[PDB]
């Protein structure tokens, strides 16, 4: 199936012909044509959407492989830190941050020297993405820069770019439903997401969504 | 310097400005990375909102910080000093004291507060809005005349220095506004016993 | 509704009977077939299907599978209370309440 | 025109309405057996 | 008639004769100026938002309407509306009306379900058109969901669609406040008004609950 | 795919008959004894298969429902296992729907198979025929009341969902053989043979129980 064109996959299968606006028009990747709310609507604000989307995205997909990694990973021990939202305190303890189990590797111990060490690199990481040009030579495209972060040569036929761009928005998309998912989970249950899904394996008539639902009921 | 392409923007030495930001309205720094403001009314009603809700927070500011150092400096015996406890004194049974002198205001009812409040802000609000008693025929954004009774803000040159001053001093206001509310929810204590 | 009524049963009886008798034969003095059926009048006060259009066709199309409906209903009603001793809402209770 | 079928409706998915049955009247389903 | 036009009522009454934008002509009802935000600058967002405002609006004059009733029947046991989804967990399910025997829902995911496939259709028809109308308006369509013509007339249509907008955004304001009040007070709406009507000196928001909620 | 002469064939890269041609749904060009050689005998084949299909798709689904539902406490059943299901006609009460007093009630096994054989002649002479649900045109695609949906009104979807069932059929009717050869060597329920290997799959499978005892 097609994913550009008038003919394209759209967001409510037999339905979507009716709730298609006309700006939306099948031109870029991941266009299903879902836009209700007409946020959308002048070309500017378009791009600037896009652009945060494939950010958020790629910043999705990354949370979600770092978020399932070390859980599997603990071939090492790591106790109260392998959960992913209680990985953060482990740093203030008076042990440093023994990467893989391993107290030699960074043995992080101060806090205000990683955040200012990440916040310098990471200001002139995103004002060079933010100015498009510097040091690297890419190929002028903001969003899919490509001429340095691209050492395998994977983008060059540019149909099989727009199909790659295509998979890659949408699995940026299961990503972002995934990680909003676990930040749900996580102030909800209190548990990991790996032991969730070993709860639900257990029995899954009761350990579901709707046995953890009393629990935010305002009592007088 | 303020004004024209030779402006700074929000990046330092890195400057993409976006086409519809000229830079010629008041602290214009080219910071649209959420492309809201590609209209030119939603841009206008943006900046009306900016400039109202800088001036509300500068003066929320001082008026949350000056009764607490007061207290703390020795002077006066405040109900509560701290910011986000005020609204507990009314139910003291001591009521409300202006600067705990009983003789100065000594309110107990709300109600007639909130009503007295109600009125007061919706005419001048809607005085602002429309045009009242202080001017008619003015601008919104900055009508002048009764306005600036020191007149500092007359020729072109002053008017808009003073315009980024009072812009980027309220944008300050407002992150400080943030941080006071941040720091009381968590800390629950107040801002300068938290800075000392 | 637990209030008990002034009158004898043998006056109610009487009166049931005279009252029907009367409403029956004042409903039969129509001649008209197809006003035998929609009298109209003071039994539509609010005029919702008194013309001759597509919104009265839809009503009576109503009306004729709500009697139709109905008149199964209460033919199930007489049966159930037939073979299980029970009535309506009885008749729920019991077939939940065997599961 | 999407999600269904397009598809007079008798008693019968194939049946013919008896001659005394023109469909005239309200109810009429074309059931006389 | 005197809903549309220039000379409309405005949300800020004589305090806003020149506080009026330019694209809000006064030909959609309910028009009383209120855009102090810039946000329907372009017509296709306007029309967008005002599709949301009234489906938002039929949305929570039900939900007001099946928040109040449950709470004024005893066979119900007066319950609260953010305390009737636990029901289904209960010895008995949910019975309704607390007759025995009419409903006996104890299965959450079979509910689920059905309501998932439900409403997926009737949406889906709704965006698209379907067996109850084609071609109709997106927002008033008609004909089958209007089965007593009561806006034939066009100036009847135009009074009720003012009507209607109108009791939709009470209604809106009515569940906000609902929300709002369960989270402070933790108690059903009637059972405050209850309260309030007691005694509206002591028993009210700055008496018992604004004290300690900072 | 799946059409044409250029379709997955039954053995993927090491695959053909001449009357194989890749035109009627789920057509994997397995045909080595040439059963299928004659046109005429083909079209019978298809028939069967396809009406095979439907059957034993009916019968996968009907002997893991309700003992699905009784291992659940969801209900209580006569006799929840499939093979033993036939002899609830026999036991004090008779046979009740779901386990309820008040569904069926069923006695008497000559009335039901009475019944059951004159509804199926008759409904069985319809299809082969043509009755009250529609005139034959397509001996297994009737479709127009058959179809209320409309789910087959694109002939490119009607394709798809050609081969879909088919597959599934064919699935079904494997499972089928397996359920009634593990009834004849197990003698327990399916899904009790399926929770039995789930506790132990090491220990629980035919070979370690059962392969000695067949000879
Ligand atoms: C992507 C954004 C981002 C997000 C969503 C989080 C999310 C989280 N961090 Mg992290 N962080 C993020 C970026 C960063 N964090 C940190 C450094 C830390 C520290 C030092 C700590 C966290 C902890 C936590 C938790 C803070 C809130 C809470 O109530 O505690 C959740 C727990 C409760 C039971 C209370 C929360 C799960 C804190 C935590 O609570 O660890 C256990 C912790 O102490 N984060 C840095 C600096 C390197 C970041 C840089 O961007
Ligand atoms: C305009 C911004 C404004 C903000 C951000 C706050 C913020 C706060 N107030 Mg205050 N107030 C504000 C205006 C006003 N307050 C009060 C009267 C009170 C009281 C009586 C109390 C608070 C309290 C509180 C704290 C808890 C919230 C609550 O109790 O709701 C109260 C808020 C309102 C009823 C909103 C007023 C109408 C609205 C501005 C229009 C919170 C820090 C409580 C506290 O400090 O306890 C520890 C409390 O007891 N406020 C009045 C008089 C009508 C206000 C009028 O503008
Ligand atoms: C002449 C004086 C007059 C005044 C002052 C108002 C004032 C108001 N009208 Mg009203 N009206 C007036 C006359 C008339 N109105 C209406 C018909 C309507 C309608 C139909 C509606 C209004 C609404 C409103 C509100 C619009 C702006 C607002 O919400 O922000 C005012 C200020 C703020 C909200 C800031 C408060 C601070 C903050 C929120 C609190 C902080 C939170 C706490 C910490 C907790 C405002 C309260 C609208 C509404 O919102 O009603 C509820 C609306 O729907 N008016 C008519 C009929 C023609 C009038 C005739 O003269
Ligand atoms: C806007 C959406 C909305 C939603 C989501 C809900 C949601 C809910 N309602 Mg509320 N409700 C609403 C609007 C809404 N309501 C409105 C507008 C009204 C006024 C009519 C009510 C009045 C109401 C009542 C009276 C009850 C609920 C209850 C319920 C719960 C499930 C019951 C159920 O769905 O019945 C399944 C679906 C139906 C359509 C049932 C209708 C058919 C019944 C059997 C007919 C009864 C009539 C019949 C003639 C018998 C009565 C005669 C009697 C004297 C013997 C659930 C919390 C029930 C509960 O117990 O909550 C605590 C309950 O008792 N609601
Ligand atoms: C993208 C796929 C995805 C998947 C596979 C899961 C998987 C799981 N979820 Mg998570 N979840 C997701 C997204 C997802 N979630 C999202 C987007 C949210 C926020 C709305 C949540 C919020 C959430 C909660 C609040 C809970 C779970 C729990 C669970 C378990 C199922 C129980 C249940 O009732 O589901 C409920 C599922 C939904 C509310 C999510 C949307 C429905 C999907 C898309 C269908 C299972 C481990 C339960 C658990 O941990 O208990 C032991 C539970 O308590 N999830
Ligand atoms: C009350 C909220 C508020 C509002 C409405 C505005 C409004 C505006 N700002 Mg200001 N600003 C604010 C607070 C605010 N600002 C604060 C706290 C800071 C300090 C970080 C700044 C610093 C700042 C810079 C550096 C720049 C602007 C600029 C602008 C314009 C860009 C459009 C934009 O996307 O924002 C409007 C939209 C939103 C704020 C959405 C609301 C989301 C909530 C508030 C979060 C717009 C008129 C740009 C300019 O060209 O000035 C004329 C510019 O470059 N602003
Ligand atoms: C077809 C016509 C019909 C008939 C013949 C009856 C007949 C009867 N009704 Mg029923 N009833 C009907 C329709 C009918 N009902 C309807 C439409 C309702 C809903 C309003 C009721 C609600 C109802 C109640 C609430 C009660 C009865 C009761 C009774 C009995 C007393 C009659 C009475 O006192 O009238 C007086 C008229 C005024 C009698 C057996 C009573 C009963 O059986 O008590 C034991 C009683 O309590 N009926
Ligand atoms: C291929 C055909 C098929 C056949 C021959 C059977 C045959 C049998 N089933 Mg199974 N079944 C099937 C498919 C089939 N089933 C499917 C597809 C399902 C899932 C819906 C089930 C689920 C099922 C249940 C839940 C039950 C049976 C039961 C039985 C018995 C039926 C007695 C009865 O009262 O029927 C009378 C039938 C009707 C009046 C028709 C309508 C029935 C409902 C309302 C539809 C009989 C041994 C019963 C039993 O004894 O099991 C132990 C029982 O309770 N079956
Ligand atoms: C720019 C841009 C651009 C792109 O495009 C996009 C984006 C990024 C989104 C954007 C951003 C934005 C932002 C950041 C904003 C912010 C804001 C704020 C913070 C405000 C505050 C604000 C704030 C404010 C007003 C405040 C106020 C306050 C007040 C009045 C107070 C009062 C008071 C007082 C005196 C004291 C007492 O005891 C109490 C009370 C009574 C309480
Ligand atoms: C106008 C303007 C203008 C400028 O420019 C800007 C601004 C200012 C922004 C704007 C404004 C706006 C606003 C105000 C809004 C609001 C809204 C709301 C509140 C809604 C609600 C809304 C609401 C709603 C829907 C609601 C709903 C509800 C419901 C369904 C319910 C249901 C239920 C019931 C029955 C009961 C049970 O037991 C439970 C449940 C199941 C739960
Ligand atoms: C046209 C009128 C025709 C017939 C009416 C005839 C009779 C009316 C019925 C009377 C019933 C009297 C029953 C007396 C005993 C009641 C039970 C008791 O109190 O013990």
């Amino acid at each position: 199936v097609e994913f550009y064109g008038p003919d394209r996959a759209k967001w409510l299968g037999p339905f979507s012909e009716g709730s298609v606006p006309s700006y939306l028009k099948g031109e870029f990747p991941g266009d299903y044509g879902w836009d209700t709310a007409g946020l959308s609507a002048d070309p500017e604000t378009f791009a600037r959407y896009r652009e945060i989307e494939v950010i958020h995205a790629r910043w999705a997909m990354l949370g979600a492989l770092g978020c399932l990694t070390p859980e599997l990973l603990q071939a090492a021990d790591f106790g109260e830190a392998a959960v992913w939202f209680k990985a953060g305190a482990s740093i203030f303890n008076e042990d440093g941050l023994n990467y893989l189990g391993n107290p030699s590797l960074i043995h992080a111990q101060s806090i205000v020297a990683v955040l200012l060490t990440q916040l310098v690199i990471m200001g002139a990481a995103e004002a060079y993405r933010y100015s498009g040009e510097g040091p690297v030579e890419t190929s002028g495209d903001s969003l899919y820069p490509g001429g340095f972060f691209d050492p395998l040569g994977l983008a060059d036929d540019p149909d099989t770019l727009a199909e790659l761009k295509v998979k890659e928005i949408k699995n940026g998309r299961l990503a972002m439903f995934s990680m909003f998912g676990f930040f749900v989970q996580g102030l909800v249950t209190g548990k990991s997401p790996l032991e969730n899904l070993a709860d639900h394996l257990a029995e899954p008539s009761v350990n579901n969504g709707f046995a953890s639902a009393t629990k935010f009921l305002p009592l007088p | 310097e303020w004004y024209g392409p030779n402006r700074p923007q929000f990046l330092g030495p890195f400057s993409n400005p976006p086409s519809y930001l000229k830079g010629e309205f008041p602290g214009d720094y080219g910071w649209d990375t959420a492309g809201l403001s590609a209209d030119p009314e939603t841009f206008a009603r943006y900046r009306e909102l900016e400039v109202i809700h800088a001036r509300w927070a500068m003066l929320g500011a001082l008026g949350c910080v000056t009764p607490e150092l007061l207290q703390r400096n020795g002077v006066a015996n405040f109900g509560e000093a701290v910011w986000f406890k005020a609204g507990a004194q009314i139910f003291q049974e001591g009521g409300l004291d202006y600067l705990g002198n009983p003789s100065l205001i000594h309110a107990q009812s709300i109600v007639a507060i909130l009503l007295t409040q109600l009125v007061l802000m919706g005419l001048i609000e809607g005085y602002r809005v429309n045009g009242g008693p202080a001017g008619e025929g003015l601008d919104a954004l900055y009508p002048g005349e009764a306005f600036d009774p020191l007149g500092l803000a007359d020729d072109p040159d002053t008017f808009a220095e003073l315009k980024v001053k009072e812009l980027k001093n309220g944008r300050l206001a407002m992150v400080s506004m943030l941080g006071f509310g941040v720091q009381g929810l968590i800390t629950r204590k107040g801002p300068i016993e938290n800075l000392a | 509704a637990g209030i008990d009524l002034p009158f004898d049963i043998y006056t109610l009886a009487v009166l049931n009977s005279v009252l029907m008798g009367x409403v029956e034969l004042f409903r039969n003095s129509e001649l008209d077939p197809e006003r035998r059926c929609y009298p109209g009048g003071a039994f539509d006060p609010l005029n919702l299907a008194s013309d001759d259009s597509e919104r009265t066709q839809k009503l009576r199309e109503a009306e004729i599978k709500h009697a139709r409906l109905a008149m199964v209903s209460f033919l199930g009603y007489t049966v159930q209370a037939w073979y299980t001793g029970e009535g309506a809402l009885g008749s729920l209770n019991k077939f939940a309440n065997g599961f | 025109g999407a999600g269904y079928r397009q598809y007079d409706a008798l008693w019968l998915p194939n049946t013919e309405r008896p001659a005394w049955l023109d469909g005239s009247l309200p109810g009429d389903r074309g059931f006389d057996p | 008639s005197q809903w549309y036009g220039p000379d409309r009522p405005k949300f800020l009454g004589p305090y806003s004769t020149n506080f009026v934008p330019s694209y809000l002509t006064g030909e959609f009802p309910g028009d009383y100026g209120w855009d102090t935000s810039g946000l329907s600058a372009d017509p296709a967002t306007f029309a967008r938002y005002r599709e949301i405002e009234v489906i938002h609006a039929r949305w929570a004059m039900l939900g007001a309407l099946g928040c109040v009733v449950p709470e004024l029947l005893d066979g119900t046991n007066h319950i609260a509306w953010f305390k009737a989804g636990a029901e289904i967990f209960g010895d008995d399910g949910i019975q309704y009306l607390g007759i025995p025997g009419l409903i006996n829902a104890k299965s959450i995911v079979a509910t689920l379900i059905v309501q998932v496939v439900l409403m997926s259709y009737v949406e889906g028809y709704r965006v698209n058109g379907g067996p109850a109308g084609t071609g109709l308006d997106a927002v008033y369509p008609g004909g089958n969901f209007d089965p007593l013509g009561l806006a034939d007339d066009p100036d009847t249509l135009a009074e009720l669609k003012v009507k209607e907008i109108k009791n939709g955004r009470l209604a809106m304001l009515s569940m906000f406040g609902f929300f709002i009040q369960a989270i402070v007070t933790g108690e059903g709406p009637i059972k405050n008004l209850n309260d309030h009507l007691a005694d509206a000196s002591a028993n009210n928001f700055y008496a018992l609950y604004a004290k300690n909620l900072a």
